[PDB]
RNA sequence: GGAGAUCGUGAGCUGGGUUUAGACCGUCGUGAGACAGGUCGGUUACUAUCUACUAGAGGUGCCCGAGGUCUGCGGGUAAGC
RNA sequence: CCCUAACUGGAGUCCGGUGAAGCUUACAUUCUAGUGCACAGUCUAGAGACCUCUAGGGGGAAGUGAAGACCCCGUGGAGC
RNA sequence: UGUUCGGGUCGAAGCAGGGCUGUGAAGUCCUGUGGACCGUUCACAAACGAAAAUCCUGGUAAUAGUAGCAGCAAAGCAGG
RNA sequence: AGCUUGUAGUCCGUAAGGGAGACAACCCAGCCCGUGGUUAAGGUCCCCAAGUGUCGACUAAGUGUUAAUACUAAAGGGCGU
RNA sequence: CCCGAGAAGGGAGGUGCAAAGUGCCUGAAACCUGAUAGUGAUGGAACGAUACGGCAUGAAAGGAUCUCUGGCAUGAAGGAAUCAUUCGCGAGGAUGUAGUACGAAUGUCACUGCCAGUGUCGUAUCUUACGUUUUGAAGAACGGGCCAGGGAGUGUAUCUU
């Protein structure tokens, strides 16, 4: 046979694709440390989208410095609670929790999450902490977020999202050290992630059902007189007579959207603290009206509205330092025009 | 087409039972409903019963599974079998006065046999395609029950 | 408690499998990455390559990579693991790569027949470095 | 590029050709009729038991009782060319 | 058709009632290779596999329908 | 069937399970149910022994509480 | 040609048990039942009962770890040893 | 008499030696429902044969020098261990100890109350069902969903032994 060839429909690096197995997006690796200590994450809301006329600032593009309207994506970020240090044992099996101490402060809305715990072993649990890092059985220190979305009214819940986010520093003292001074208090994003720098943005993406594998996997619908014999949203074939069996491989229904997915090199493009700077007449649709500290993402992100979206510095950012952007008109004209 | 001797029979100092005698119901949805309501009291057989009469309350089907899906809570497969229902309660409230007769107390009366017997079949038919006629029958049901104060 | 530093990886499985299969002893084999394969090197990791990359996604041989499940692996081969004496066998058999902590200061017993200065040529690769061009972290 | 997977793939599709019943042309045969010759026309049956795969759940197994955050034995990728 | 999308009504999915039929020696959670009448879920050697349920379209069961209508044979027929 | 010797409402045949004997065909015994007939010696007869014929008649499954109860005229709601 | 057609012997058909991974006809073996013993074929590192057996060499290729065989690649070459 | 809307049906109650309780004598299996025993959500399949164990049963029809555990006597085939000598490069062999101690079974004396058997499960070895067509069948060759009953060398005439 004449084989027309023809790439394979979808991806395979994403499978099983199944429902992800929590509303939090998790970071499976940290980038290393390039410099002085401080978060290596946050956590925002996705509000939704709208666009700026920002002047071109991009190195060597065709559109340097002439009027752009980028689609942004306004995030309410609010201030976060960085709860517990938690220490980590490194062996041949793998890293392991050796310890934590939990803030002995803390706000009252977690218990909706997880019962509160008491403000007891502070510095004893520090100080075990320490001889731990000293003896040398840690590795690294990780520090354990949630976010606060009280505040928000666009988002209905009130309940935190835990989280852990790894520190960024040099020397396993140096990241227990500011660890120490950051452990219990509430870490703006500005404190962060700083105006025109990358990110990464991992969110459970939109759900859209059991859908069938034309819109799963993208494959061909039944053509011409083949349209309407009896099978025309269904794959050819499942299989050769030989092996008697469906592969994995073959396009099929089941769990599409509702997964965790990572984008890579998101900038961040405004750093704003007002949400009638961004937020439209009659508010964002489905939505409400920022009412917090914002963050504006150029371009989409996955996930829908109210959807937790995790923030972390870039794991493969090719470009250097880009500088500050020259927002000329962030559109706040409505949404529903 | 007659009478059934129980296939259990409790002590007659503390029995009450009663007999649904081909009951034209489903056999598998009866028997599901005789399985969940063995060994609970009568009071609140009957209220469970009744809130599977009014869909608040789900049987759960584990031997017929098919064609049933998962109801809510901590259930498997389940369904609301609402002809069966009336028909057990219909047999409960017998053995409640049949109790009541013997000078037992209906209020403590635990389900210590309840099962299903098929009866005679009224045989029907279907007009199939092609000049075919299949069966279609009428199954009847004898239902058991027997209550007593022990357990 | 079986030190298998400088060890042939078939003739200590088979000593193993024979001592477990014997049918008392709980055997832990320390230092599993330390245990040497004879042949060339560049034969030693072709067949490892090939076993590696060989089943299916569904149904095929989830051959492993760390050292200590490879040595398992491999006295699991010498054991009627598919029936009862063999399961017992194999739940009685533990393999670590260096020295766990519950293990510092126990005895060792190191087998003599199973020896790779009995070998005569140097013609040899570790199984920790075998596992480590098989990807995996140990 | 080529080739394999029952010349992969009709309980997926199509039905264009070949391989039914009708008819025409040419050539054979006294004839009925025939042609590894051509031409026109010509019915695609089934409610999926088991298994395999794709997704979604309920249990037990492990386990102070529960919750939360993680690790990583492994599996997958082309995630790019 | 490139290249599919959205929407409408009826099915399907879920629920209440009623309610058949067709395949079926047995067992059966399989996958690879070999062997075997040379096309194996059951043999041999390995590898995997906790069970139950729901939806899905049909890879396999040389799936079911059916004493092959093609070819041959019958000191079997019929028509011409 | 002829003929010899018999058993049975103080419970025959048959039916479900079990002990014993026999290489085995099978026989005998015990437990339960049953409500009227049943064997044996020596010989003789046959409408004389089933696991199978896509066997025949009857009963009954699995499929399955599944398909159908939709397509050509989508028809019902409030009060009594 | 695991093709077709003969001839001599022995087999399967009609042949158990033991062993070759499985093997109609290849080896031991022709076999009434139970027990004990020792051997046949073949094997003794583990899977698996018994040798990490002895002596003298060879092979460095995972070659090989495959009596017979429908189940096992040649010609040619090698300052490989 | 009670429940039930009920001339349905059910319970209580009675007739009857016996419900045999209106196609009603006995009342099989298939099939279905429940209970008991064993096992069971780490698990490999002709469902079984053989041996050994766990759990439950073992009233009758089965054993009572029968079941369990030992001593003593006679013990066929076979036959050590240990030690000594000598040989062998060595693994080992030969000789003696020794045809000794042992050894299937046949008797006898103590000792004990279970054993044979039945059901299910596990462990070890062996077996890819039955009939048929076949040179060759577990066949991806044909027949059977399951159970019950029916279902195939008979008579006349003639010839031969
Ligand atoms: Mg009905
Ligand atoms: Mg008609
Ligand atoms: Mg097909
Ligand atoms: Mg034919
Ligand atoms: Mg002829
Ligand atoms: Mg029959
Ligand atoms: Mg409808
Ligand atoms: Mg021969
Ligand atoms: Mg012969
Ligand atoms: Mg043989
Ligand atoms: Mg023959
Ligand atoms: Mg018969």
């Amino acid at each position: 046979m004449a084989s027309i060839h023809r790439p394979k429909r979808g991806s395979l690096a994403f499978s099983p694709r199944k429902r992800a197995k929590s509303h939090i997006p998790r970071f499976r690796a940290w980038p290393e440390a390039t410099g002085e200590p401080k978060l290596q994450s946050f956590a925002g809301y996705k509000v939704g989208m709208t666009h700026v006329i920002m002047v071109d600032d991009t190195k060597n593009s065709l559109t340097q410095g002439m009027e752009i309207s980028v689609p942004v994506t306004v995030i309410e970020t609010p201030a976060i609670r960085v709860a517990a240090i938690r220490a980590y044992a490194e062996d041949s099996t793998g890293e392991k929790a050796i310890a934590e101490v939990w803030a002995a402060d803390l706000d009252p809305e977690l218990k909706r999450r997880i019962p509160i715990p008491a403000a007891g072993n502070q510095a004893e649990a520090l100080e075990n902490i320490g001889k731990l890092i000293e003896e040398g059985r840690v590795s690294d220190v990780r520090a354990v977020i949630y976010t606060l979305p009280k505040s928000l009214t666009g988002v209905p819940k009130k309940v935190p999202d835990i989280m852990e986010s790894g520190i960024s520093a040099r020397d396993l003292g140096t990241k227990f050290e500011y660890s120490k001074t950051i452990l219990g208090t509430l870490v703006s994003v500005t404190d962060v992630f700083k105006n025109g720098t990358l990110v990464d943005t991992a969110a459970i993406t939109i759900g859209k059902g059991t859908q069938g594998p034309v819109k799963r996997w993208g494959i061909q619908l039944m053509k011409g007189k083949h349209s309407r014999q009896g099978s025309l949203r269904q794959v050819g074939t499942l299989g050769a007579f030989n092996p008697s069996r469906v592969s994995w491989r073959v396009p099929q229904m089941g769990q599409m959207g509702y997964h965790q997915r990572t984008e890579f090199n998101k900038r961040i493009l405004k750093i704003g603290s007002d949400g009638e700077e961004v937020t439209p007449e009659g508010g964002f649709i489905n939505y409400g009206l920022v009412r917090g500290d914002y963050i504006l993402i150029k371009g989409s992100v996955p996930g829908p509205s109210k959807r937790l979206i995790r923030l972390r510095d870039p794991i493969r950012a090719k470009k250097a330092d880009l500088g500050e952007p020259n927002i000329l008109y962030i559109s706040r004209e409505s949404k529903q025009g | 087409m007659a009478r059934i001797n129980y296939s259990i029979n409790g002590d007659p100092e503390t029995t009450s039972k009663a007999m649904g005698s081909e009951l034209h119901i489903s056999p598998k949805k009866s028997r599901e409903v005789c399985c969940k309501i063995k060994g609970m009291k009568a009071s609140e057989a009957r209220k469970f019963l009744e809130d599977v009469i009014a869909m608040k309350q789900a049987v759960p089907f584990k031997k017929h599974h098919d064609g049933s899906g998962h109801r809510k809570g901590p259930m498997a497969a389940g369904k609301y079998p609402i002809s069966a229902s009336k028909e057990i309660l219909k047999v409960l409230k017998n053995a409640e006065s049949n109790a009541e007769y013997k000078g037992l107390e209906p209020a403590n009366m635990y389900i210590i046999h309840a099962a299903i017997q098929r009866g005679r079949v009224i045989h029907g038919f279907m007009p199939r395609a092609r000049g075919r006629a299949t069966p279609k029958d009428t199954e009847t049901v004898n239902i058991e029950m027997i209550l007593s104060e022990v357990r | 408690v079986i030190d298998a530093k400088g060890l042939i990886l078939g003739r200590l499985a088979s000593s193993v499998a024979k001592q477990l299969l014997s049918g008392d002893e709980k055997v832990y084999i320390i230092n599993a990455e330390q245990a040497i394969i004879s042949g060339s090197r560049a034969a030693t990791l072709r067949e490892y390559r090939e076993t590696r990359e060989r089943g299916a996604t569904e149904f095929g041989p989830y051959f492993p990579k760390r050292p200590d499940r490879i040595l398992k692996r491999t006295i699991r081969g010498m054991l009627p693991y598919k029936r009862a004496r063999g399961r017992d066998a194999m739940s009685r058999l533990k393999v670590y790569v260096g020295v766990p902590y519950e293990l510092k200061g126990a005895e060792t017993v190191t087998i003599p027949d199973a020896d790779m200065r009995l070998l005569s040529s140097s013609r040899y690769v570790e199984l920790g470095e075998v596992s480590q061009k098989m990807g995996s972290k140990f």
